């Protein structure tokens, strides 16, 4: 299982 | 050994080529680096048509040129969303470095400016939709299909690395199809020039390189990791490290393990081996031999290098497009009208853009 929709960037940690 | 006496030469010939075209691209680049454009434009000029696609800091529009009629995507950025140190400099590393390549893979930027609340980048609008809804509508892509797409990430990654630059942010979303359906990178908000290493934790949890999870300072390899991570999805449909939490997705991306379906190719695992390598004096595209080791893979062999970059290779699929305008290969968002306070918001910290 895991994320199948869009996934968003993380800018920091 | 492997290539004849004639494919040697041809091959060697051809490696002399690039690196000529390489330094041509750098003098290029280094002009409008060293001398940037803003405020080439302003917000009443365009027509807003629909948002196609959101974020953290705003979104992006379809929008019409009131005095031409051509259509463009207008990414706005909320000054007081861009919070964070790091938020900040990565935004006018995007605009500065947008404004200065050129590729025919690098979507093309036409107008930068900002008014009190917001940041304004004005480019080529791309009708064909992003990979991402491709992939996921239709399941996976057959190897050959998946490295038609590679191979212009390859060349798109060989010249910026070239320049000096990295892009931190490769993923199916951030890959856009064109009427000839090749493929335009967007979304340069991770991009960076670094010489050497830099340190900042960013990217996509999917896409993330060990080295940067584990806090190492890091190098232009973590973009030919995501490579790996963009070439595993695009032939199997899911990544290769998928869980539905970021701290789980963490610990199997530093495992140093990988499972492949068994549809793969012998050609297509060894590849990805390579790719998703943990050691990094033992990563493709980080070693003494640089991208040829990529290039030059047996996956790769039936690939026309100069041809992808010609746009002369037929395309897998072409999209449909019923006009200019047309926004039928996207999907909905809820729209918000854009409000543009009375009162100018973080002017100092947005100064460069
Ligand atoms: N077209 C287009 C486009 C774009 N997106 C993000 C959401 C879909 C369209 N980002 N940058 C562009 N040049």
């Amino acid at each position: 299982a895991g994320r199948t929709g869009r996934r968003q960037a993380i800018h920091d940690i | 050994g492997h290539m004849g006496n004639a494919a040697a030469a041809k091959k060697g010939s051809e490696q002399e080529s690039v690196k000529e075209f390489l330094a041509k691209a750098k003098e290029e680049f280094l002009k409008k680096w060293e001398s940037p454009s803003q405020n080439t434009a302003q917000l009443d000029h365009f027509d807003r048509i629909k948002t196609l696609g959101t974020g953290s800091f705003g979104r992006v529009m379809l929008v019409k040129h009131k005095e031409t009629g051509n259509h463009y995507a207008m990414k706005i950025l909320d000054k007081q969303k861009v919070v964070k140190l790091k938020q900040i400099e990565h935004t006018l590393n995007e605009k500065r470095i947008l404004q200065a390549v050129n590729f025919p893979f690098l979507v093309k930027l036409e107008f930068s400016f900002k008014d009190n609340s917001n940041l304004y980048m004005v480019m080529e609008y791309v009708p064909g939709g992003e990979m991402f809804s491709h992939l996921r509508r239709i399941g996976r892509f057959s190897e050959p299909h998946a490295r038609f797409y590679a191979a212009q990430i390859v060349l798109t990654f060989e010249y910026l690395h070239s320049l000096d630059l990295i892009y931190r942010d490769l993923k199916p979303e951030n890959l856009l199809i064109d009427q000839q359906g090749y493929i335009q990178v967007t979304d340069f908000g991770f991009a960076k020039r670094v010489k050497g290493r830099t340190w900042t934790l960013c990217g996509t949890p999917e896409y993330l390189a060990p080295e940067i999870i584990l806090s190492k300072g890091y190098n232009k390899a973590v973009d030919w990791w995501a490579l790996g991570v963009l070439i595993y999805e695009m032939a199997a449909g899911y990544p290769p490290f998928f869980a539905d939490q970021p701290i789980q997705i963490y610990e199997k991306i530093v495992s140093g393990k990988v499972r492949f379906p068994s549809h793969f190719s012998s050609d297509l695992k060894d590849l990805l081996r390579n790719l998703l390598q943990v050691d990094l004096t033992k990563r493709f595209g980080n070693l003494k031999n640089g991208v040829n080791d990529i290039k030059n893979h047996k996956w790769f062999a039936t690939t026309d290098w100069i041809a992808i970059y010609q746009r002369k290779v037929e395309a897998p699929f072409i999209p449909k497009f019923k006009g200019p305008g047309d926004t039928s290969n996207f999907d909905d968002y809820e729209e918000e009208e854009i409000r543009v306070s009375i009162n100018e918001k973080c002017g100092k910290e947005f100064t460069e853009f």
